[PDB]
């Protein structure tokens, strides 16, 4: 609660150790206040301003040599960046790795600027509140002296929006010349109601609002969201996108604002994976209100969608020729599979994050709504149209019976971090996802939850999170060797229910060394075998003909293992590969051969101790 | 009309005198030999500028000693009534209808007092600036208006007089608790708003060295707003992994009376504003607002509201709709509306605006006057209207009338002007000196709202912030009035009042940390002194991922080493044929284990390149290679059942017509012998 | 849940299995080819081969409650490998004194 | 600011190096001690190459041993040497087969 | 930690691996050689057999020594050596005595 506590965490710890010191500050006036018993003396004081000078001139020599450097950084890639463009027109221009390191470059620059403005704003505020501190405890005045002393020093007078404007500007240029590292993460989270606006105001601290009106005004549609998923009767997509089988595809019709809105985005979402792992793409492009229900159809041509963009001619010819093999892609799988609009999600949507710099992003969803908008049960609720018309923009749509809605009761966070290697994401934000304001639930998916809710009486397999949706979350305040890794996790590890007719859909995912693994059991199967099918054949041509039932017995058992081992590696193999969950504890395996070479080997001692 | 008719007409008979000599004035200014031009010959000298400075000076002091007189005149009357009050004694000694009588005529008195000090400023102020813009070499006579300006007990500006409060106070108490009844007088009511007891906003200037630190200070409590566009169809894309300011421009309606300007000027409630808004350039084709503001009063407590009605407009339209007075817009837009999709009720507003927004422009004759651009920049909490900031930057003043009938500036059958919006990289230098205006500070609001009946906001960092050396109040400033007191303020023909705030404009508005203590410490005490008498009044007289390469680097040894095995009983088996049983058997089965062996070893190192190509860069569904570990475990099985067929069917051939095997194992070869088929 | 631990289980069972299987091909063929030395060398070879496969099988399925009656903790069986360490020694010393003999 | 499970891993992979040369050597001396000339010859080539494995197993051990003295981090990769067994013995088997073919 | 005894335990599982081997295939040499090579299968046996004891001795003091938390013997640098030179001595003299009668 300490403003100190809040300024350590403030920014990285590089920019510590040279912020005021408000706690010392304070903790000296305190004590000195208490042993004098008041009666504040002149020499206190005098004291007091030399320890406010000494501060002041540390902050303002550290903003000095920061900006300094910030300024000579953006000169010298200016600089490079003109080079280069004069450079790109002559032979061999590189753009697979100079443009990279110059963009990163770039927004290492953003990145400094921004905490740079931060580190300013947060020592002025910190001196305007001793300040005031020192001018209500203590009868004498300060402020009016002390605010010639800062003008004197102003390390908070400097403008970094110019560099920002002039660094995004540089950027603008290498993206638009450069079209012939960093981490991502992202996760969700629900917020209780009662929390959103705590949570609110702890991440106002560090980012400003995104606001989606020329007057910079927060009106009431100006940032709703509205989505139109597509399906058949069959519910094909959402079996696809529950079990995330490759290639599997959501489609989607997109609109931002009130029923106003004549630009709708047809945006389609394909899953891929790799054994690196969620390699996902996004496409979309923008249509008329108008043309969409001919869209759908096949009347409305390709060729007449991108009509404009050709005759502009603003963008290269091969970007139309990619969205133009999109569309057709899109409109070939809704005339094939016969896709219809079947579910309808709605909420209220607020962005944080700072001009330029990627690092971190937060999405705030609230209102999250679910609408029915199929013919499954009967009743035509869209009237041929592509969406119902007798709803639009109006929360809480009450004009709605019970049966076809669905009120989420929480509100949905959406954190994005693009972290760059080497260093930790910031403590602002790791102190956020770990509290009692958030709770996690990984891969929470809105079309999938709308269609489970929804259609609960047509769907075998539904989410994990579905079950507990009446669980209170509110909370109370708070190189290595891969045979010692294994032997770390046996000493570690040795020392509710979906309604009936459903099952808990959920996709199983293993760590790539898991590949190497069984095929090295395999082989450790092997080679066992071959001993054994080696004693076979040393009874079948060097032994006496009293003795080869022995070698028959050992047959029997090579070709029981071997079997064996084929059949098991061929279901592990085979299960992995389709993403389905396997066990990999055989039971089986060391009592089958225990009771087989101990029948073996007495019935041999037996047939050759005999008569 | 004119201003000299208007002042004409305007004067109070009683006061013939006191009134400004205003033609008297223009004539000793010469202000014919500039407008006719032949006889120019005759200049400004110096006894004529000693005349000048003469006749301006007793004006001056004769209209602003007459001011005073009448002003403390009228307060100490209003200081009698007082006495009849502290003691709550000399209360039940009072009487209602002298009190009433002598309330009525101080209002009356009071009201007169506020016209003749408008007509006098107005007149004094256009005299200045008509001297000051002939004869440049000679010093500006501004500094006598501004030192008889600054003798005047009470503070210029376009809040109520001090009076007014005094009186509707006084009112208030004698209509409370004395006399409920016998009050009668109903224009005393009107000044009950000013009865000390929501939505309040207060307008300040700030000086471009003063920027930041105020930002700071805002965003200490306030965040930031960053504007974003909403997508159109030029930001579609085709493949892309996951996670992969502009310039407000305001154009302003008025008729050729300016009387939108004059009721606003006036404090007449329900004045309203009309404006077309958008941003950027107009050759982007950006969306257009058409706006009407108004505000209204009504209530006892004297909180305003505000009412606006916007309509969006297409640039096609506008040349018919404002001037033609054509329905055609009203009826496509509704039509268009209605194939969207969009409810009955909001037709029905729709509709509404249209015709409100139609009817006003075509009773009032209104017409674009000026045009301002400005940068915006906003501090707000998301979901939370109790407070709210706005700063207006880089403001810009244009003519953009077409008030002169023979060359206008704009077209009259065009909405816009047609030279600022061509398609020349840099527009604005063709305009001419005095068709333009820049204003020199920044402009910032802070808007309050206390909803409860809680006497005021009242709130810390806001009376902070506002008795601080870094802004410079301004009641009642407004964007529209500032601009066309800059660009038609010259002219007696349109603008016959002016707003009080324009000699403030030329000072240094820069405050020393010192003088801003002071002054915030004299402010305080009064504002104590008030509050306590009012209390005191009140109620007591109230009545790398290195693993994976180790991993394969594991399984390529794993693969040796059963090669090595393999090979190892080849040979074996091979290198002892002259000792086998059945050496014709012997010779098949080094050959089909040599063929494992070097099977073993080209697909081990095989797989091993494979998979270490995959393993470099980041490719490929799987690592796996099922192949291998197949063929070979058949091939085993396949063998090793060959070689017990070979060897049993061979062992039946060579005891046939040739003692070696125990009694009670022979019924068991007789199985296998007839398994085998003998 | 963790393969790893699953995996390690497999490989410490097949690693102890890998002696029984070697020691039991040693009995059977020194029973089947050789003179009353190899067919008294034989049993004798063979009883620690059972023993060290009836040790293995033990230890793998003590070691399978990983799931469930957790709380074992470290398995310093120094007694059973090192018991065992000993009858091997003891049948070379028995197969170098008996073979010298004849 | 060593670890034991450093060099348990060294003293594994040397151990199964070992496991190689072994089992090459003894497939060496029981071609060597029975079998006639060819034999001998076989016999021969494979304790040469056994031979040959077992000092590059001692080899790479010891530099694995004086790198983690040393410090720093290295036992984690080892490429050379598979490739050379691999071709090695592929080139033995073969030759061996083509020699007694004739 | 337990770990480490168990890693402890999986390298004296890798001794007690190689000398099994070893000793089986001294045992199988010796059962079926003549004077040479039954002196020949003694000297392979006899070094299994030392190394062998060589293992238990070094899991004994290892698996008490970290209990301890003192020194262990954890560094090793004859074991290796001298199993190498015993191995090159006895299949140089097995050769060298083959060959010469
Ligand atoms: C550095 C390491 C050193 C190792 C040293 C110990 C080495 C152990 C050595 C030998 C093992 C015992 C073999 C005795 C065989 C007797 C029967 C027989 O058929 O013999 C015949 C041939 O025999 C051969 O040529 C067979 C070759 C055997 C290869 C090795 C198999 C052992 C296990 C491997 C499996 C992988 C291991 C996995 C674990 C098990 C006899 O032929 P002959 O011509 O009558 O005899 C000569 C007589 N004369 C000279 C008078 C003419
Ligand atoms: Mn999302």
């Amino acid at each position: 609660m300490k403003f100190g506590e809040h300024l350590s965490k403030s920014l990285i710890r590089q920019y510590s150790y040279y912020y005021i010191s408000y706690d010392d500050l304070k903790t000296e006036l305190e004590d000195n206040l208490s042993k004098n018993n008041g009666q504040w003396t002149q020499e206190l004081e005098t004291d007091f301003l030399e320890s406010l000078e000494i501060e002041l001139d540390k902050v303002y020599t550290f903003c000095k040599v920061k900006h300094s450097e910030v300024f000579r950084r953006v000169k010298e890639v200016q600089e490079q960046v003109q080079h280069t463009v004069r450079l790109l027109d002559s032979n061999n221009p590189p753009t697979q790795l100079d443009f990279e390191i110059l963009e990163e470059e770039l927004s290492d620059i953003i990145a400094d600027v921004h905490d740079l403005a931060k580190f300013s704003r947060l020592n002025y505020t910190g001196f305007q509140k001793i300040i005031k501190k020192h001018d209500k405890k203590t009868g004498f005045i300060l402020k009016p002296v002390f605010q010639v002393r800062l003008d004197s020093k102003p390390f908070f007078k400097e403008n970094y929006d110019e560099l920002v404007v002039k660094i995004s500007q540089l950027y603008d240029i290498a993206r638009t010349s450069g079209r012939p590292n960093f981490v991502r993460q992202t996760t969700k989270y629900w917020v209780h109601p009662d929390n959103i606006t705590e949570l609110k105001l702890i991440i106002l601290k560090h980012l400003p609002v995104l606001v989606f009106n020329t007057n910079k005004e927060f009106e009431r549609e100006d940032s709703a969201i509205t989505s139109i998923y597509f399906d058949n009767e069959n519910l094909d997509l959402y079996y696809g996108r529950l079990r995330k089988d490759e290639g599997a595809e959501a489609h989607r019709l997109r609109w931002y604002g009130g029923m106003s809105t004549d630009t709708i985005f047809v945006e389609r979402k394909t899953h891929r994976e790799d054994w690196t792992g969620e390699k996902s793409v996004k496409a979309r492009f923008a249509l008329k209100e108008r043309h969409v229900n001919d869209f759908l159809k096949g009347k409305y041509t390709v060729d007449q969608v991108f009509a404009k963009m050709r005759k502009e001619g603003k963008k290269p010819m091969n970007e139309i020729e990619n969205l133009e093999a999109l569309a057709s892609e899109i409109q070939y799988v809704m005339l094939k599979k016969k896709l219809r609009p079947v579910v309808r999600s709605f909420y209220n949507r607020t962005a944080f994050q700072l001009p330029g710099d990627a690092r971190v992003r937060i999405s705030l969803d609230t209102e999250l709504t679910m609408v029915r908008e199929d013919n499954f049960d009967g009743v035509d609720r869209t009237h041929k149209n592509w969406r119902r018309t007798d709803i639009g923009v109006d929360w809480p749509f009450k004009q709605l019976d019970d049966k076809d809605i669905c009120r989420f009761p929480y509100a949905v966070l959406e954190v994005k971090l693009q972290t760059q290697l080497g260093q930790e994401p910031p403590e602002w934000v790791r102190e956020l996802v770990g509290s009692h304001l958030v709770e996690p639930v990984p891969k929470f998916s809105k079309f999938i939850h709308g269609v489970a809710t929804l259609l609960n009486d047509k769907v075998d397999s539904i989410p994990f999170w579905l079950p507990q949706m009446d669980v209170d979350i509110r909370k109370p305040p708070l190189d290595f060797d891969e045979d010692d890794e294994d032997d770390a996790a046996l000493v570690a590890a040795m020392t509710i229910r979906a309604p009936p007719g459903k099952t808990i859909c959920v996709p199983v995912r293993v760590e790539p060394k898991v590949y190497f693994a069984t095929e090295r059991t395999y082989l450790s199967w092997l080679s066992i075998s071959i001993l054994l099918g080696g004693v076979s054949t040393t009874l079948l041509t060097y032994g006496s003909p009293t003795a080869m039932i022995g070698s028959i017995g050992f047959f029997i058992t090579s070709l029981a293992v071997l079997i064996r081992t084929v059949m098991v590696y061929a279901k592990r193999v085979v299960n992995i590969r389709l993403k389905r969950a396997v066990d990999y504890e055989d039971k089986i395996g060391p009592g089958m051969v225990s009771v087989f070479l101990i029948l073996s080997i007495l019935f041999s001692f037996f047939c050759n101790l005999v008569a | 009309m004119l201003f000299g008719i208007k002042l004409a007409n305007d004067v109070y008979p009683p006061w013939k005198d006191s009134y400004i000599d205003y033609e008297r004035l223009k004539k000793l200014l010469k202000e014919s030999v500039i407008h006719d031009g032949r006889s120019s010959v005759d200049s400004w000298s110096e006894r004529n500028e000693s005349d000048f400075v003469e006749a301006l000076d007793k004006e001056l002091e004769k209209v602003y000693t007459f001011q005073i007189s009448k002003y403390n005149a009228v307060l100490r009357k209003l200081d009698d009534l007082e006495e009849n009050t502290k003691s709550a004694e000399k209360i039940q000694k009072i009487n209602s209808e002298q009190f009433k009588n002598t309330l009525e005529e101080c209002l009356d008195e009071a009201q007169r007092l506020d016209n003749f000090d408008r007509l006098n400023f107005t007149g004094f102020i256009k005299i200045v600036k008509k001297h000051d813009k002939l004869h440049p070499n000679y010093p500006s006579v501004k500094s006598l208006l501004q030192v008889r300006l600054k003798e005047l007990p009470f503070n210029n500006s376009e809040e109520y007089s001090p009076l007014l409060y005094r009186i509707s106070y006084l009112y208030e108490f004698l209509r409370s608790n004395y006399d409920h009844p016998n009050t009668v007088s109903k224009s005393l009511a009107s000044t009950s708003k000013l009865s000390h007891f929501s939505f309040k906003s207060y307008k300040f200037w700030v000086h471009d060295d003063n920027i930041m630190e105020v930002k700071a200070r805002i965003l200490r409590h306030l965040p930031a707003l960053v504007y974003a566009s909403v997508p159109n169809e030029n930001d579609d894309f085709v493949d892309n992994l996951e996670s992969d300011d502009p310039t407000i421009t305001t154009l302003y309606f008025d008729n050729d009376f300016f009387d939108l300007y004059n009721n606003r000027l006036l404090k007449i409630s329900g004045a309203p504003t009309l404006r077309l808004r958008w941003i950027g350039k107009l050759l982007d084709k950006p969306d257009i607002f058409l706006e009407k503001r108004t505000f209204t009063e009504n209530t006892e407590t004297g909180n305003s509201s505000f009412e606006e009605i916007r309509l969006q407009m297409k640039a096609k339209f506008i040349n018919n709709f404002i001037f033609k007075n054509d329905p055609s817009y009203k009826n496509y837009l509704i039509n268009q509306l209605r194939e969207r999709g969009t409810q009955k009720e909001e037709l029905e507003k729709l509709s509404r605006d249209f015709d409100n927004i139609q009817n006003f422009i075509v009773e009032e004759k209104l017409q674009p006057v000026l045009r301002a651009t400005y940068n915006r920049t906003a501090f707000q909490i998301p979901g939370d209207q109790s407070i709210r900031v706005t700063i207006d930057s880089n403001i810009m003043y244009i003519r953009e009338d077409s008030l002169d009938k023979n060359r206008p500036i704009r077209n009259p059958e065009n909405w816009h002007r047609d030279d600022i919006d061509s398609n020349i990289p840099n527009p604005l230098r063709f305009l001419r000196a005095g068709e333009y205006s820049k204003f020199p500070y920044s402009v910032m609001e802070i808007k309050v709202i206390n909803q409860d009946n809680s006497q005021m906001p009242n709130y810390e960092w806001i009376k902070d912030l506002t008795n601080s050396h870094l802004v410079n109040e301004v009641p009642k400033f407004s964007l529209y009035l500032q601009g066309v007191a800059s660009l038609f303020g010259e002219d007696d023909k349109y603008v016959n009042i002016l707003p009080f705030w324009l000699p403030d404009l030329e000072t240094d508005i820069r405050k020393n940390p010192q003088e801003a203590y002071e002054e915030e410490k004299k402010t305080l005490q009064k504002q104590k002194s008030i509050h306590d008498k009012l209390d005191n009044m009140r109620r007591l007289s109230k009545i790398v991922e290195a693993k994976v390469w180790l991993a394969n680097e594991r399984t390529f040894n794993r693969w040796l080493s059963v090669t090595t095995l393999l090979s190892v009983l080849t040979f074996s088996i091979y290198n002892s044929v002259q000792k086998a049983e059945f050496p014709q058997l012997a010779d098949l089965l080094a050959y089909v284990y040599f063929f494992l062996t070097l099977f073993c070893g080209v697909w081990a190192y095989r797989t091993y390149l494979k998979r270490l190509t995959l393993i470099k860069g980041r490719s490929g569904k799987h690592l796996d290679a099922p192949v291998g570990p197949i063929l070979v475990a058949v091939v085993l099985i396949v063998t090793l059942v060959v070689n017990f067929s070979v060897a049993f069917k061979e062992a039946a051939r060579r005891e046939r017509g040739l003692p070696s095997l125990p009694r009670t194992l022979k019924p068991i070869q007789d199985f296998i012998f007839n398994l085998v088929g003998e | 849940v963790e393969p790893k631990v699953f995996f390690a289980n497999e490989r410490t069972f097949l690693s102890w299995l890998n002696f029984t299987v070697m020691l039991g091909g040693l009995g059977v063929g020194l029973l089947n080819f050789g003179d009353k030395i190899g067919r008294v060398s034989a049993g004798l070879f063979t009883f620690v081969a059972m023993g060290t496969m009836i040790y293995a099988l033990v230890t793998y399925h003590w070691r399978a409650a990983a799931i469930r009656r957790r709380g074992s903790g470290p398995y310093d069986d120094r007694l059973g490998p090192t018991l065992l360490c000993f009858f091997l020694l003891v049948a070379v010393i028995i197969n170098f004194i008996l073979r010298l003999k004849y």
